[PDB]
Parts: C-alpha cells; structure tokens; sequence
C-alpha cells in the first residue's frame, strides 16, 4: 500500500539529515 | 546482610538477587525523562503523552 | 484589572499541572518543581495537611480525588 | 567472541511501549542504499569545498 | 386499545425530466419495493487518536459521508 | 510488506557495487 | 505489491529529469 512507502520515505528523510544541511 | 553459615542466610541472599532482578525489569519498560528547552536553554517542561 | 493569581493544580503528568486564571506563566517560578505521585489503588484514609501564609479567614482551598472505575457493579 | 566498538545506538518508543534498542557492533555501511548515496555526497561536497579553496 | 397501523406516507420521485412517479399509490405502475438501506441518517466517519500511553482515546472530528441509497421497485 | 522493501533494498545493494568501492 | 514498488519506480525516474540531463 501506498501507506508502508510513504512511512518508510519520513524514515530515510530524517536518517538523511545526519549527511546533509542548508 | 545475609548469614552464609546456614540455608536460611542462602535464601536470603537468592531472595535479595531476584529483588535487584525485578528492579532490572521494571527499567527496561520505563521511557526516557523528555525535556524541552528554548534558546537560552530555559525548561519549558516536561513531555509526557506523545504518539 | 485582571483577576487574582488563583491556581488549579493537575497532578496528572501529561497536562500542565500549575496554571492560574489570571493567565500569569506560574509554570515559570515552580524552578522545575512536579507532582509526581498518585493515590494508589484501594487507598483507605488520608489525612492531607496543607499550611497557608498571606491568607486571610474564610479563603477556601480544594481537593478533587475523581473516582473512576473499569465497571458500572462492583470492584469494591 | 568476535569483539569490536558500538559505533550506533537507536531507541524507540511507541504507544504500544519500548521497541527496545537497535546496536551496530563495528563499523557498517547505511542499509538503506539511499543513505549510503547521502554518506558519497557528503564528502564529495566536503572535497569540493577545499578545491575551491 | 385496539388500532390499525396504516401511516400517512407519501413517496413519490420527480425525475431528470420532469416526469413523476408515486412509489406509494403506483399510478405510472411502479412501487417501492420491501427493501430500504439510507433513509434517515446519512453515513458518518467519526476520527479518533490514541492519546500516548494512557487510557482510551481522543475525538478529533467527524464528517457526513456520501448518502449510498439502496433500494428496489416492482413494477407491474 | 516490509519485507517486499527490505528484499529490494538488498538487491539495490548487490547492484551499486557496479559504481562504488569502499 | 512489488507492482507498486515499479510504479513509484517509474514516477521517480520522470521527475529526475527535472535534476539531468545526458
């Protein structure tokens, strides 16, 4: 379901900020 | 403290072990203390009740 | 002019447990201070003594002890 | 025993209780492939930097 | 007391071009059918969240669904 | 589901090696 | 499911050219 992608796409997101800034 | 001459010190000390054991168990299940603080690092409070 | 720095006290963890009517931020000034236990089940009784200073006669205080049961029968 | 340092600690929390902890025991790439091309760019735009410099 | 039930009930449809049908008398030869789901109320989703750890659950909103109307006529 | 992900995060990771050396 | 996961595929594949070109 779309559902179980989404939620794992806000996981990688906010693990991605150890590696990345603005 | 516990008698180590007879079997009535033993089980105390047995007894004395599975208290400090059931203390164990309850902190695997208690959440962490959540503050919140802002520039200037002053406590707004405590968070208890989120998702 | 607004109204007297009156509080209700929640000791329940997850709402703000001081807050006043006057709309005064008393949850500053409690210096990191909480109420921290509940009165357990089956507790018979309790005496509670408060004391008071800058108070004058007939100012009343409360306390509320909301009883609420798993059942509409029994438990008792 | 294969021994090595705890290069990661993850606790969760949910309102079902504790997930418990997830420890990494020596060093490990990203699992998510993702994050192991987020871990290239940033140093790659770390080595950018100096040769700007 | 002794007494017919026979309600004063009285359904009819106009339809997309103006015609009329009396699903109680059946004059055009039509009549509802014993079977009705989505007369009175119409469907409503009611949303709620968990509050944390803690006892039961928190209203957040309801909304009113489309009225699904589900019925049959015996025509003659 | 989750295991769907998990069972092509781990091919997608057989595959950067092509473009990768640690 | 893993029909899904192609689709969210293919989507991300049309809005990376936004970000490329050959």
């Amino acid at each position: 379901v779309d559902d179980a992608i989404a939620v794992k796409n806000n996981e990688v997101n906010k693990q991605a900020l150890t590696y990345t800034r603005r | 403290a516990a008698d180590m001459t007879t079997l009535a010190g033993h089980q105390q000390l047995w007894d004395t072990v599975m208290k400090r054991r059931q203390k164990r168990e309850d902190e695997r299940i208690a959440p962490p203390l959540i503050r919140l603080w802002d520039g200037d690092y002053k406590l707004r409070g405590q968070l208890v009740g989120e998702r | 002019t607004y109204p007297a720095e009156n509080v209700v006290v929640d000791s329940d963890p997850r709402e703000e447990q001081v807050s006043s009517e006057s709309g005064s931020p008393i949850w500053e000034r409690m210096n990191s201070v909480r109420f921290l236990h509940y009165i357990p089940p089956y507790t018979g009784e309790v005496t509670f003594k408060l004391s008071v200073s800058g108070a004058v006669p007939g100012q009343i205080a409360t306390l509320r002890l909301p009883r609420a049961w798993s059942r509409p029968w029994g438990l008792e | 025993i294969f021994v090595e340092r705890v290069t990661k600690l993850t606790y969760e929390w949910t309102s079902d209780g504790p997930k418990g902890w997830t420890i990494t025991i020596g060093y490990k790439e990203p699992e998510d492939p993702i994050l192991k091309a987020f871990e290239l760019i940033q140093y790659i735009n770390s080595n950018l930097g100096q040769l700007g410099i | 007391a002794s007494r017919l039930l026979d309600p004063d009930t009285l359904v009819e449809l106009e339809g997309v071009n103006g015609e009329w049908f009396d699903l109680t008398n059946g004059t055009e030869g039509i009549y509802l059918a014993t079977e009705v789901t989505g007369l009175l109320d119409p469907p409503v989703k009611a949303t709620y969240e968990e509050p944390g750890n803690f006892p039961g659950a928190r209203y957040l909103n309801h909304r009113v669904l489309r009225r699904d109307l589900v019925f049959g006529v015996e025509i003659l």
